[PDB]
DNA sequence: ATCCATATCCACCTGGTCCTACTACCAAAAGTGTATTTGGAAACTGCTCCATCAAAAGGCATGTTCAGCTGGATTCCAGCTGAACATGCCTTTTGATGGAGCAGTTTCCAAATACACTTTTGGTAGTAGGACCAGGTGGATATGGAT
DNA sequence: ATCCATATCCACCTGGTCCTACTACCAAAAGTGTATTTGGAAACTGCTCCATCAAAAGGCATGTTCAGCTGGAATCCAGCTGAACATGCCTTTTGATGGAGCAGTTTCCAAATACACTTTTGGTAGTAGGACCAGGTGGATATGGAT
C-alpha cells in the first residue's frame, strides 16, 4: 500500500501550541490538509511564475517572500514575510 | 537534528523542499525555500487554529468540527479574503438576515 | 393564523443559517449526477465521496447564487426573490452574460 | 440497470426551499424552484464534464473524488474536506 | 433649445460606442497613477508603455462597470444610474 | 489628482457603458472604484518591479500584475 | 534536411514551441509529439481569431486589421467570446449595444 | 537580444486566411500576446494532467485532453481534429 | 401633415504616419548522428470498495385549503439632471536636452547538484479502550399575536 | 397590557459514534559527507528612453440657466404565496455479497535524454520605397421636434 503524505501530525503540533485542550476531527483535520496544499500550490506557483518572468532558474527564499507579498492580504503578508525571514536567519545561522 | 529544529519550526522543511522540486516549479530549489515556505505555512495554520479554537469554545465545544473553521475564516477579513473562491465543506454560512427583511411597526 | 405570513420563514432562515448540514436529499441529487454523469459517458462508476463532494459543491453554489438573488430583489424594492433576480446576479457575476 | 429520466424533479421544492433559507430569503416566487433546476443543471453539467474528462484521461471508469476536485478547481470553486 | 433631454445623450451613447480610443486625458491620469504608486515605492519612473496600459486597462474596468451598473439600475425599474447600483454590481461581482 | 479625472470623463466611460442619465453623486463614487483598482494593480506591479531589483516600473510589471488579477491585457508584451 | 513543422504540415514552429515546453517548467520530459500537437492547435486558433477579424476588417471597408477588428471578430463569435471572456483587448473598444428601454418612445 | 514573438507565424497563417489582408503592428501584438496566453493555459492544463497521475511525461495526450478542458465546444473538436492530423502527418513522415 | 435647424452620410482628395521588400550579419536555434538511460506500458492479480439487493419504518414530500399581504398598476409632482452657452483654464504636443538606469558583458565564488551511506521517521495495520457530542426527555422560560 | 397556543432554551442523560493509544514494522524520507558544477551577484558602462522644460494652440473642462421628465412617494386591490394539515411514500438505515476495477509488483523496450557537430534561420539594423487611411470638404438627405 502505496503511503499517503500529510500535514496533519504537523497540524496537530501547531494545534496543540495554541489551544492545548481542544481536539479536532476528522473532517476538519481533512480541511486543514486542503488548505495548507492549497497555500502551497499558490506561493509556490506565484514563486514559478516569478523566478520565470525574471529569467532565473532557481527558487530561493527572495521568490517565496516576493509571492507572499503578492498572495497575501496585508496583515497577514506582513506577519508571514516576519516569521518566514526569522525562519531563514535562525536556520542559516547555524 | 532536523532542518525544523534548525529553523525553529514544526513544519516538516525536508518535505516542503521534496515537494518544491517534485512539482517542477523551477529547475532549482534554494536551500532556504523550503524554510521560509514552511515557516509561512505554519504561521498560517496557527492563525486559522487560533480563530478556529476560539470559534469551539464560543459554542462550548472542546473539538473543531468545519462549523469553526468556517466561523473563523469568514469573520476574519484577512483570512475570508485569502479563501475567498474556497467552500469549507459542512462549513455552512454565516448568521446574517438583511434588515429590510425584518418585522417592524407591529 | 397563529403566526402572520413571514414569521416562520425568518425561523427557517435562522434554523438553516445556524446549520451545515445538506438541504438536497442525498439519494435523488445521486440520481441527477448519475444521469448528467451518464448522457456524456455510459458505463460510469462513481466514488461515495465523489457524490458527496458534487453535492458540498452544488449546495454552496446555490446558497451563495441565492444570497446574490436575494440582494437583487431587495436591489428592486421586493422581498421576493424571482427568475429576474436569478438572471440579473448570474448575468453580473459573468456565469451567463 | 433502468433508464435514468427526469431525475432534476427530485431536487424538490422543499430543497430549494431550504437552500433559498439558509440564503436568508424570506419570500420565493413560484417561478424560482425550475428556474433554480436549470441553473443547478448547468452547474453540475458543467463539472461533471470535466470530471469525467479526468476520469477519462486516467483511463478509469471510476470517478473519484479528486477528479470532482479538480473539476471544481479548475471552474474556479475550489473545494476544502475531500482530498488534494 | 432644441432636442429633448435624453437625445444626444443617445448620441453619445453611440459615438463612444463605436470608437476605441481612449476617454480619460492622458496627463491627469499620469499624475494619478504615479500619486497612488508613491505610496508603495519612492522615486519610480514608469515606462510609457505601463502607463497607457494601465489606463487601457482602467478604462475597461470602468466601461464593464456602468454595464453592469446600468443593467442594475434597470432592474430596479430606473433609468439613472445611482451608487447603489455601482455597489450592487461590485458586490454581486465579488469585489465589495 | 483624482479630482483630476473629472465628470465629463467619467460621463463619455459610462456612455460607452450604455449609460443614459447619471446620478450627481456618480461621479465620486467612481473615482473611488478607479482609486481601488489602480491601488491594488500598481501595488502588485510595483512589487514585480522591486523583486526585479529596479526602479522603472515597465509594461511587463503591469502585465503580470493584471494577469494575477484576473484582468490579463493583450497588447502590451506576453 | 526539412524543419519538424514542415514535415508537420504546420506554419508554427514545432521545434520553439517545444523549446519553450522544456523551459517552462511543465513536466521533466516532453513527448515528440506534444509540441507538434499544441503548435497545430495554437496555428488553428490563429487562423479562427485572424478569419473572423478580417471578415470584419472587409465589412468595415478597411483592408488591415485594427485591435478594433480583433475585438469586434471575438466579442461577436460566441466562443471565442467565452475564451477570451477575461481579456481585455487594446484598443478595442465595445460592441454597439443599447439597452432597449433607453430608446425613445418610452 | 533575440526577442522571439510569433508575428511572422502568424503573418503568413493571416495570409493563407486572408491573402490580401494585413495587420496593424498594435493588432500583431495584440495576436502575440493571444498565442502566449493559449500555450501557458494549455500548457499549465497538461502540467497539471501529468502531476494528477504521477507521470513524468508531457504527451499529445495531455494537451489532448488539456484543450478538451480549455476550449469551448466546437473550438474543442475542430482543435483536436487539427491536432491528431498534425500528430498524423507527422508520425507517417 | 409642414418644414425649419442640425445631425449624418457618401464621394472624393491628399499628406503622412505606417506598412512591406530588400540587403547584411550572426548568435543562437534547430536539426542530425549515436550512445545511454529510463518512464511507463503489459501482464498478472491482490484487495479495496462499488453496485445491488432486502427489509423495516418514519422523516418528509405531496397536494390541498385559506387568506394575509405583497407586487404591480396608477397617479402625481418636487426637483434633480441634461442641454446648450460663455469663459478661459490647462492638456496636448513636439522638439530637444540631460542623464537615470535598463540592460549587455565579463569575473568569480557561495551555493546548488550529484552520489554514496547511514540513520531516522512518518505512515499503515492490527487490537484495544476511553470521551465528546448528538439525540431524546421534561420542565422552565420566551415569543409572537389575538384581544 | 393580559392570556394562550407554540416555540425555545437548558440541565441531565446515554448510546455508540469518534477519537486516541500502544505495539510492530519498514520502505521511504531525511540527514551527512565529499566532490563537481554553475547560476547569478557584482562591477562596469553603453545607449535607450524617461523626466522636464519651453511655449504656443485651442480643446475641453467648468460654471450657469432653465425646464423636461424622471424617481420616488402615496393608494388601491387581485391574486400570489405562506402557513397548517392529513396522508402515505420513498428515502434513510443496517447488513450482506459478488465481482468490477483500482492499484501494487515485475519485465522490458520504444522513446526521451545527453552530447557533438553542422546547418539554418529568425531577429536586429540601416536605408529606402510605398500606400491605407485619418482627417477635411461639398453637398445631399434623413431626423428630432416645434407648429
Ligand atoms: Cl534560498
Ligand atoms: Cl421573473
Ligand atoms: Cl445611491
Ligand atoms: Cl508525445
Ligand atoms: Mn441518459
Ligand atoms: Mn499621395
Ligand atoms: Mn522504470
Ligand atoms: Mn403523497
Ligand atoms: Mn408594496
Ligand atoms: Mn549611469
Ligand atoms: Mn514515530
Ligand atoms: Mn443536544
Ligand atoms: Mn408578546
Ligand atoms: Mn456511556
Ligand atoms: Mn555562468
Ligand atoms: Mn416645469
Ligand atoms: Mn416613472
Ligand atoms: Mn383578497
Ligand atoms: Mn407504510
Ligand atoms: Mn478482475
Ligand atoms: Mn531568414
Ligand atoms: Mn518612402
Ligand atoms: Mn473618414
Ligand atoms: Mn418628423
Amino acid at each position: 500500500k502505496t503511503r499517503k503524505e500529510s500535514y496533519a501530525i504537523y497540524v496537530y503540533k501547531v494545534l496543540k501550541q495554541v489551544h492545548p485542550d481542544t481536539g479536532i476531527s476528522s473532517k476538519a483535520m481533512s480541511i486543514m490538509n486542503s488548505f495548507v496544499n492549497d497555500v502551497f500550490e499558490r506561493i509556490a506557483g506565484e514563486a514559478s511564475r516569478l523566478a520565470h518572468y525574471n529569467k532565473r532558474s532557481t527558487i530561493t527564499s527572495r521568490e517565496i517572500q516576493t509571492a507572499v507579498r503578492l498572495l497575501l492580504p496585508g496583515e497577514l503578508a506582513k506577519h508571514a514575510v516576519s516569521e518566514g525571514t526569522k525562519a531563514v536567519t535562525k536556520y542559516t545561522s547555524a | 537534528k532536523t532542518r525544523s529544529s534548525r529553523a525553529g519550526l514544526q513544519f516538516p522543511v525536508g518535505r516542503v523542499h521534496r515537494l518544491l522540486r517534485k512539482g517542477n516549479y523551477a529547475e532549482r530549489v534554494g536551500a532556504g525555500a523550503p524554510v521560509y515556505l514552511a515557516a509561512v505555512l505554519e504561521y498560517l495554520t496557527a492563525e486559522i487554529l487560533e480563530l478556529a479554537g476560539n470559534a469551539a469554545r464560543d459554542n462550548k465545544k472542546t473539538r473543531i468540527i468545519p462549523r469553526h473553521l468556517q466561523l473563523a475564516v469568514r469573520n476574519d477579513e484577512e483570512l475570508n479574503k485569502l479563501l475567498g473562491r474556497v467552500t469549507i465543506a459542512q462549513g455552512g454560512v454565516l448568521p446574517n438576515i438583511q434588515s429590510v427583511l425584518l418585522p417592524k411597526k407591529t | 393564523h397563529c403566526y402572520r405570513p413571514g414569521t416562520v420563514a425568518l425561523r427557517e432562515i435562522r434554523r438553516y443559517q445556524k446549520s451545515t448540514e445538506l438541504l438536497i436529499r442525498k439519494l435523488p441529487f445521486q440520481r441527477l449526477v448519475r444521469e448528467i454523469a451518464q448522457d456524456f459517458k455510459t458505463d460510469l462508476r462513481f466514488q461515495s465521496s465523489a457524490v458527496m463532494a458534487l453535492q458540498e459543491a452544488s449546495e454552496a453554489y446555490l446558497v451563495a447564487l441565492f444570497e446574490d438573488t436575494n440582494l437583487a430583489a431587495i436591489h428592486a424594492k421586493r422581498v421576493t426573490i424571482m427568475p429576474k433576480d436569478i438572471q440579473l446576479a448570474r448575468r453580473i457575476r459573468g456565469e451567463r452574460a | 440497470r433502468k433508464v435514468l429520466r427526469d431525475n432534476i424533479q427530485g431536487i424538490t421544492k422543499p430543497a430549494i426551499r431550504r437552500l433559498a433559507r439558509r440564503g436568508g430569503v424570506k419570500r420565493i416566487s413560484g417561478l424560482i424552484y425550475e428556474e433554480t433546476r436549470g441553473v443547478l443543471k448547468v452547474f453540475l453539467e458543467n463539472v461533471i464534464r470535466d470530471a469525467v474528462t479526468y476520469t477519462e484521461h486516467a483511463k478509469r471508469k471510476t470517478v473519484t473524488a479528486m477528479d470532482v476536485v479538480y473539476a471544481l478547481k479548475r471552474q474556479g470553486r475550489t473545494l476544502y474536506g475531500f482530498g488534494g
